[PDB]
């Protein structure tokens, strides 16, 4: 009746809505519910760690062929060899012990995770009753553990988050000491301050246990004040800690990248190059079209090799396939992308809280420095403008250097590779942080700076212009939803001004500066777009710049080289197809086409209703829903970012192929 | 070729304010229709409230010109106020200098503007009335000190002429409107009635004799005349709150005309009705008066109108349509706008309305 | 005004004195037969030409979008045509001055190789 | 490039009658691509005699 | 070299289209006003005279 | 009503 | 503070901790500071404006 | 949830005499101290103050 339809597209409208992906929004969660959710998720984390340990079994000591290699366990196998729970052992006898140890640790993780999940469930339901004693614990005022909960934290459980930092630090000191004693007792590894063995890990676990305990005492008796995070800790403290964890995670990725290449880490990562890996989905022993089983020996349709019966997964060496740095790059890039995403999400959730306090006037009611700074509307403009100017300068300089390098490679306009930026290396005072310092590393540093500033532009726009901007201050407008996609074509268009869309743009902009890491950690010569290509002079880089290594290929030729192995395997090929499929579908929701989709969905609804009557019968009242531009942007950011980083994984997991033999000039 | 370059800029102010920065340039490589050349002129206008409690504004205009190596200057200061909705009063002084000669004048005048009808059928059916016929009744009292022997000669000749001929009332219009000004009167719809000299008497003032002459005239309008049809619009005393300045002036010679006019004044944008603002309907008398003088050469025009609205202010019904836009900095150039510019530079009256509102 | 053209040049000459100054610090071995005085200057000139060409293309294609009108009926296709002509003739007088022959001067045009 | 052209198109048709008759079918259409000299635009009119 | 240059230019021109097809016009407009205020701030108390130029953003059409 | 159609037209003077 | 069906608090200051359907919670942070302030003798304003 | 204070002053009487060329900063006014006292004892605080 034209109104029954109207309260159908008045159901996805980007007003304030339920938004199923916000059921666990911190606004409706209290402190104890957060504790319980984190405990349950840590229990599930223990469950999946046990699953990974099970996937690490190769002999099943009770007697059976084991699991094939997989990235889920290959990314942690060096750690388990470091802890002595797994082995790089060539013999079944020492591998049965590793299987037994992994099975026992998986069972232990299952038990501990079940306990942790049950505790988190009881915290989630506000049910801290001890079934053995029948009493009930008080979340607001509890003794921590007992006598230990009285000598330190003399009763008086923390009532505020700034008052909870200290007991948390003491809890983390307990964690460090517990891990140290677990090392010392279960895993051997007595604490020796020899910073070249795993014993140093136990020693530094005890050192950090002492440090964290003292710091927790100090912050228990002298709580610090960020002030504002105490009130809306659901979003303020949560987002600040999220961006802090993002920076910590980027730092951890850098630590992993530096450490896993050191000689002290050789028996755990570099020794992966002496192994042979049988990965799921890799090229299997193929057979002809007329295989008739009857094992022991093939009769009709001889397979590729007489060995590896039927459809066995073919071996691949760890030296040609650089599994050492493949695993290193997987771990490092995982933690780097997670850190970048956590920084972006912390800025976004902080902008959410900050718009919430700008809407109710609490923004002017903040006393802490962290907002009294940006409550200026000019220091906001100055900061964003100087970030944009620095991003413009760095990005323009580095991109023009890259384009000139590519021109000199291809000899466009009759140029030559000696006209390129082969001389532009890091300073000798900066050459210590690179191996084989060249224009590639200079370009990497400047591309990292440019991409970080490019994403920082949108991060600053989230931080400052959550509710209003100098443009929207000059106009008679204000932002009051953090998720509204637009106000319309007025002023030529107002698309994507909310902090959610600014988050999406920050993610898309950081895609470049983050994939630049994938090129780098794979050694892919981002200093030019066509490297190693035999066009004019791209193979002369190794001689003109006196390179010591030989990186894979330039930015564009990186999709030709090392894709020879993505295509060579079925699993990586189907991942490539799925990633590209997911990625381009984001155009259906980022392109300014939502109303076209709504109109076409109305047409399809009328068609299906009519097609359900001309041929079928009965009412066809079902109608096609269209994702609104808020939902369209959310789904599009997910589709785009996942589509690109399901294939950055393919670049990372297809091999290293960054040989240390600089090829001679073409001459 | 005779190409006519011109750039116009209109920067408006928002809210209840009606002010606007108006700076315009013109560079026409054509001979001006001035029987004396070169004709270099400098025009400076200023106005500021004296006491807005009853409407006095001190408007001062200085005209400096050099026509055929003859330095001409005319400074005037006036204290003009709307005594009534239809009546205006003013008082002030000034001086007129040409070469060595210079005679100062002080005056007091009242201009009463009447409309022939006030029908509300027109008001409620014509949303943008333009042609409004009426008659201004100037009543001018001016006193001029008679210091130079030339002042004595002018005064004695004038009083003898008034005493002698009875057709001084209508034959003064031949003198009053020198050269083509008389033809401009008729083309603009204006008609000057025979002046009523109410008395020419001299008295010994502070330092000498002063020629005090009461006179009045009633100049009418067929509808095109700006001084009548827009009597309440040409004098925005109510919506003046700070000094308003317009600096015009042209450098002209036998082979070109160079114009540069600056501006700062209210009344640039008037409410079109019901909250809809608009650029004020173009004053028709300047167009028609430039009409006899803009048709003497065919010209190529590249005219650029740069209207800068205030923040939040959109536009509607631009005719001719704005050519380019930068979210405020609407720009008119080429196409129909250059055609309209040629039309109005040759004397056209065609409407170009800019209906803008936030 | 004129301070911009004293800064667009001023900024560019700063890059000229900055890229050339850091080449003598980032210790590199230049091309086999080259001089260290001119080899960073050539790269700087290419880099600056890239940026300047991009900027002038942007400015020109923005200006001949406000200045373009119905009066560009001619000399809009004629300018494009003369640009095409100068490109095609530079393909013979400046770039690849001759049609490729052997060192002796013989032409090979069929699949005789 | 050329000067401001501003073309104007118009056709006129006159069909007369013979003998002492003075009648005539006049038919005229015009199109000027110039702004009309009217202070209020657009203007339309439909004149019937 | 020529086909590689065409490849790179085509890819560049193609992905640049995301800057205008994505629902981001208002973000570009807000950022361009920021650019205008920055260029005029950097040109007023470090350079001199007004920097009246403002950065234009293509409307959604 | 012929004015209204011209009134309600998008700017058609683009380059 | 359990609001009626459909009512929403606008400008609770000190800020509320966790909104749950139609009921609100204040705990710790500025609310604890304000509670101490009014227990010790302060008359600081804690106004909870709300509409429907 | 706070108070921010700025004070800028330039006036005579900042210092007075105490005998034999020994000058002292003026004795602190009593009323402001015992007036802020009846309003500044509502929150336990560990103030960090620097005097120059
Ligand atoms: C690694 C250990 C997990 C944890 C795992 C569990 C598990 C598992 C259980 C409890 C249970 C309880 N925990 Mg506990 N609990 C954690 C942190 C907390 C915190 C906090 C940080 O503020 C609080 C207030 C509580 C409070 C409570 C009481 C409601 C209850 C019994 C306390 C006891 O016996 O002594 N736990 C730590 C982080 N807790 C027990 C319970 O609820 O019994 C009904 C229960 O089964
Ligand atoms: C909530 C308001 C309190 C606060 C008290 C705590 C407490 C208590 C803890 C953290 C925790 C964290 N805080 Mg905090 N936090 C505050 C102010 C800050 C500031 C700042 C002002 O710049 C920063 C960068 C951080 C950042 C951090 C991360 C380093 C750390 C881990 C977060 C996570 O895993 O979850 N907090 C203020 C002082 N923060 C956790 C941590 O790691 O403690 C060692 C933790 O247990
Ligand atoms: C280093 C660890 C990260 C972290 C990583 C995660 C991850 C990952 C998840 C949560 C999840 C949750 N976290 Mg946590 N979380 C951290 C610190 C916090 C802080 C804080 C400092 O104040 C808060 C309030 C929360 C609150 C929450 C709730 C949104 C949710 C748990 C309940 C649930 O539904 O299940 N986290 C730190 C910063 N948190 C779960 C969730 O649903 O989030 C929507 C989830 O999957
Ligand atoms: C011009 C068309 C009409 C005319 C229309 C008006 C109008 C309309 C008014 C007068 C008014 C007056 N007229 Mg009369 N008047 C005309 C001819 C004359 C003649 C003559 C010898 O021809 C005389 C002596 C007068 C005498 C007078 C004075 C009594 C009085 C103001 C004098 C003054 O301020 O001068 C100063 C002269 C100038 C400032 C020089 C600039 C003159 C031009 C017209 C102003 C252009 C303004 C510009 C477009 C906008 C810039 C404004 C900036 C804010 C400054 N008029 C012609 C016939 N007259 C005013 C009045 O009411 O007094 C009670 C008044 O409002
Ligand atoms: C209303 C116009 C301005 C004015 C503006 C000019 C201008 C402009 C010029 C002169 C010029 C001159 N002025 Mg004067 N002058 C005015 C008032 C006077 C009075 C007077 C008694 O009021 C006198 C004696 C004079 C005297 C003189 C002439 C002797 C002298 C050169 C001849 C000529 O052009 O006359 C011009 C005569 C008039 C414009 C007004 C003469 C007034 C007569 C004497 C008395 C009024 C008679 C009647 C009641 C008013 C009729 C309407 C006016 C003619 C418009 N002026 C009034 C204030 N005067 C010339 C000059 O300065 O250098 C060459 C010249 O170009
Ligand atoms: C994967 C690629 C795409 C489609 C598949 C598709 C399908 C589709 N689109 Mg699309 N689209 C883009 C991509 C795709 N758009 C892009 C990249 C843009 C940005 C330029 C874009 C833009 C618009 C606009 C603007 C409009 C539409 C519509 C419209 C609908 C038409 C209805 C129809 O005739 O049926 C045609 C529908 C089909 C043939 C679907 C059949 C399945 C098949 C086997 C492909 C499988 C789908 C997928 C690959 C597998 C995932 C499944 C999952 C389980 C893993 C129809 C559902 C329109 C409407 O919604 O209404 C008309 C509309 O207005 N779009
Ligand atoms: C090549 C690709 C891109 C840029 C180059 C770029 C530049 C840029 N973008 Mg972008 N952008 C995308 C691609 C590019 N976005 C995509 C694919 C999306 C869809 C997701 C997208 C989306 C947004 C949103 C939503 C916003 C922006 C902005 C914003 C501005 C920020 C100011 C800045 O950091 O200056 C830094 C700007 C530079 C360093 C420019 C110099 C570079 C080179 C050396 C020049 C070459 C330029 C071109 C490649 C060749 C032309 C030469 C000629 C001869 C053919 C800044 C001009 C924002 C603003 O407008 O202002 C804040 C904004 O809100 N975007
Ligand atoms: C190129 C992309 C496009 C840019 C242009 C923006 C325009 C977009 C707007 C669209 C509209 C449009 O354009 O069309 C319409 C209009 O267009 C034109 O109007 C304008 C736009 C006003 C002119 C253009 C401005 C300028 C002349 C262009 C050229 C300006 C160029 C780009 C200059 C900027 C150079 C960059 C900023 C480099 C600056 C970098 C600064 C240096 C490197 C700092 C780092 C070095 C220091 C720290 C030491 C280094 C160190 C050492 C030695 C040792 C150790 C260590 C550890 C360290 C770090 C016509 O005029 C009108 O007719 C037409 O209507
Ligand atoms: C913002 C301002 C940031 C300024 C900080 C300067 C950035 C420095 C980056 C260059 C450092 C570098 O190349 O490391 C140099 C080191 C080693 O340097 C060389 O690197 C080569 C890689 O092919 C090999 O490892 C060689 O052994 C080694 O010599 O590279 C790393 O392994 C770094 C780890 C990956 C870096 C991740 C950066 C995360 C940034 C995310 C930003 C996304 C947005
Ligand atoms: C008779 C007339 C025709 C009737 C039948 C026609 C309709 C049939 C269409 C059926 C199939 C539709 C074609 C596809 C439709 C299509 O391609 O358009 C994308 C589509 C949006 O479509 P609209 O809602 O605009 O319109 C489609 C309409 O057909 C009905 O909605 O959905 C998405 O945005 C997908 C994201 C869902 C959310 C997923 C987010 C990401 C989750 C994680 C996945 C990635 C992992 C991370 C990697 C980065
Ligand atoms: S194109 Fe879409 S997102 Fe952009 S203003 Fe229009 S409706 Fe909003
Ligand atoms: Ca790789």
């Amino acid at each position: 009746d034209a109104a029954k339809m109207r309260r159908f597209l008045f159901q996805r409208t980007e007003t304030r809505s339920t938004k199923w992906y916000q059921i666990f929004d911190t606004e409706k969660l209290d402190d104890e519910q957060v504790v319980g959710g984190h405990l349950a998720l840590l229990g599930v984390l223990g469950f999946i760690m046990g699953i990974y340990y099970i996937s690490g079994i190769q002999v099943f000591p009770w007697g059976a062929p084991g699991f094939h290699d997989n990235w889920f366990y290959l990314t942690i196998k060096p750690r388990m060899v470091s802890l002595g729970i797994d082995t790089y052992s060539t013999k079944t006898a020492d591998l049965e012990a590793a299987g037994a140890r992994l099975l026992g640790w998986a069972a232990f993780h299952f038990l501990v995770g079940s306990v942790l999940i049950f505790g988190g469930w009881r915290h989630w339901t506000h049910n801290l009753t001890n079934p053995f004693t029948g009493r009930c614990g008080n979340f607001r005022d509890f003794r921590f553990l007992g006598k230990f909960g009285d000598v330190v934290f003399n009763g008086t459980s923390a009532k505020s988050y700034k008052e909870a930092l200290g007991p948390h630090a003491v809890y983390m000191s307990l964690l460090f000491l517990g891990w140290g004693i677990v090392m010392w007792a279960i895993l051997g590894f007595a604490p020796i301050p020899d910073f070249q063995t795993i014993n140093s890990e136990t020693f530094m676990s005890f050192v950090f246990a002492v440090i964290f305990f003292a710091l927790g005492i100090y912050w228990w008796n002298n709580p610090p004040n960020a002030a504002i995070h105490l009130n809306d800790d659901m979003k303020a403290a949560f987002s600040v800690h999220l961006t802090a964890i993002g920076y910590i995670n980027i730092a951890l990725g850098c630590i992993a990248f530096v450490a896993f290449q050191q000689p002290s880490f050789a028996p755990y990562y570099k020794e992966l190059d002496k192994l042979v890996f049988y990965l799921y989905g890799e090229p299997f022993n193929r057979v002809s079209f007329n295989f008739v089983e009857q094992g022991g020996k093939v009769i009709s349709g001889a397979k590729e090799f007489a060995d590896f019966p039927a459809y066995a997964i073919l071996p691949k060496s760890g030296e040609a396939f650089g599994m050492a740095r493949v695993v290193t790059n997987l771990i490092v890039f995982n933690h780097i992308i997670c850190g970048v995403l956590y920084v972006f999400a912390g800025v976004y959730h902080g902008g959410q809280y900050l718009l919430k306090i700008q809407l109710n006037g609490m923004y002017n009611q903040i006393k802490s420095i962290w907002i009294t700074k940006g409550r200026d509307q000019e220091v906001q403009v100055k900061i964003l403008g100087t970030v944009m100017a620095l991003c413009f300068a760095t990005m323009l300089s580095v991109y023009a250097v890259i384009v000139w390098n590519t021109i000199c490679e291809l000899n466009i306009f009759g140029t030559n590779i000696t006209m390129s930026f082969y001389w532009l290396k890091p300073l000798p005072i900066f050459q210590w942080m690179f191996a084989d310092p060249s224009i590639n590393d200079w370009v990497m540093a400047h591309v990292i700076t440019a991409g970080s500033l490019f994403s920082l532009i949108a991060l600053v726009r989230i931080a400052f212009f959550a509710h209003t901007s100098p443009l929207w201050d000059d106009l008679g407008l204000k932002k009051n939803s953090y998720s509204f996609p637009c106000l319309g074509p007025v002023y030529g268009g107002t698309c994507g001004v909310s902090i959610q869309d600014q988050l999406w743009f920050a993610m898309l902009w950081g895609i470049k500066g983050l994939s630049a890491v994938c090129w780098y950690i794979d050694g892919a010569w981002i200093a030019s777009m066509m490297y190693g290509v035999p066009a004019a002079d791209a193979k002369a880089w190794d001689s003109i710049a006196h390179l010591h290594h030989h990186y894979t290929s330039g930015i564009f030729y990186y999709f030709w080289t090392e894709t020879v192995t993505i295509f060579s395997s079925s699993h990586l090929s189907t991942i490539l197809m799925i990633g590209h499929l997911v990625w381009f579908i984001s155009f259906a929701v980022w392109f300014e086409d939502r109303g076209s989709r709504l109109e076409g969905a109305d047409i399809q609804t009328r068609t299906i209703r009519w097609l359900g009557k001309k041929f079928l019968n009965r009412d066809v009242n079902f109608r096609f829903p269209v994702l609104t531009i808020s939902d369209s942007k959310l789904a599009g950011t997910f589709l785009y970012f996942g589509g690109t980083f399901m294939l950055v994984f393919l670049f990372l997991a297809n091999g290293f192929y960054q040989t240390n033999s600089p090829l001679p000039p073409p001459v | 070729v005779t190409t006519a370059h011109s750039d116009y800029e209109i920067v408006l102010e928002g809210g209840s304010s009606s002010w606007g920065k108006v700076k315009a340039r013109a560079k026409v490589n054509a001979p001006p229709a001035s029987p004396l050349l070169p004709a270099d002129c400098d025009v400076k206008l200023n106005v500021k409230p004296l006491d807005p409690a009853k409407g006095f504004v001190r408007i001062s205009a200085v005209f400096e010109s050099i026509v055929d190596s003859t330095k001409n200057k005319l400074t005037i200061e006036a204290d003009i106020a709307n005594e009534t909705k239809e009546r205006r009063i003013s008082v002030g002084e000034g001086m007129v200098s040409v070469g060595d000669f210079s005679h100062t004048f002080s005056f007091e005048g009242s201009v009463v503007n009447l409309f022939y009808y006030r029908s509300d059928a027109v008001r409620r059916n014509v949303p943008n009335p333009i042609y409004m016929q009426g008659r201004q009744f100037h009543d001018i009292l001016m006193k001029v000190p008679l210091d130079n022997n030339d002042l004595i000669d002018t005064w004695e000749g004038t009083v003898k002429a008034i005493g002698s001929t009875g057709a001084f009332n209508d034959w003064i219009r031949d003198f009053w409107f020198i050269g083509p000004a008389f033809t401009a009167l008729n083309e603009g719809g204006q008609r000057i009635s025979r002046i009523e000299v109410n008395g020419l008497n001299t008295e010994s003032g502070p330092k000498g004799p002063v020629g005090v002459s009461r006179w009045r005239f009633s100049h009418g309008g067929s509808g095109m005349v700006d001084s009548i049809s827009r009597w309440a619009e040409l004098f925005p005393s109510d919506k003046l709150n700070r000094p308003a300045q317009v600096e015009a002036g042209f450098r002209s010679d036998s082979q070109g005309i160079e114009v540069k006019v600056d501006g700062e004044f209210p009344g640039v944008s008037v409410d079109a009705g019901g909250g809809l603002r608009r650029i004020l309907n173009h004053p028709l008398i300047p167009l028609v008066h430039h009409g006899m003088v803009g048709k003497f050469n065919n010209f190529n025009v590249d005219a650029q109108l740069k209207v800068v609205l205030p923040k939040g202010y959109k536009i509607r019904y631009a005719a001719p349509q704005y050519r380019s836009q930068n979210l405020e900095e609407y720009r008119w150039s080429g196409g129909a706008y250059a055609r309209w510019v040629e039309h109005v530079c040759k004397g056209g009256v065609g409407q170009f309305e800019i209906l803008y509102a936030q | 005004n004129g301070k911009l053209i004293a800064l667009a040049v001023g900024g560019a000459v700063l890059m000229g004195a900055l890229f050339f100054s850091v080449s003598f610090l980032t210790g590199y071995i230049p091309a086999p037969n080259h001089s260290a005085i001119l080899t960073p200057l050539r790269s700087f000139m290419g880099w600056f030409l890239l940026i300047f060409c991009a900027s002038i293309i942007i400015m020109g294609l923005g200006k001949m979008s406000s200045a373009i009108s119905d009066k560009w009926f001619l000399s809009f296709p004629l300018s494009i045509f003369v640009i095409v002509m100068v490109m095609f003739l530079s393909l013979r007088v400046y770039w690849e001055k001759g049609r490729t022959t052997t060192v002796d001067g013989k032409y090979i045009r069929t699949t005789a190789e | 490039g050329s000067n401001d052209v501003t073309t104007a198109h118009s056709d006129y048709e006159i069909v007369l009658e013979g003998g002492s008759s003075s009648w005539g079918k006049v038919k005229a259409r015009a199109k000027v691509n110039a702004p009309p000299a009217s202070p209020l635009l657009p203007a339309d009119c439909d004149v019937k005699l």
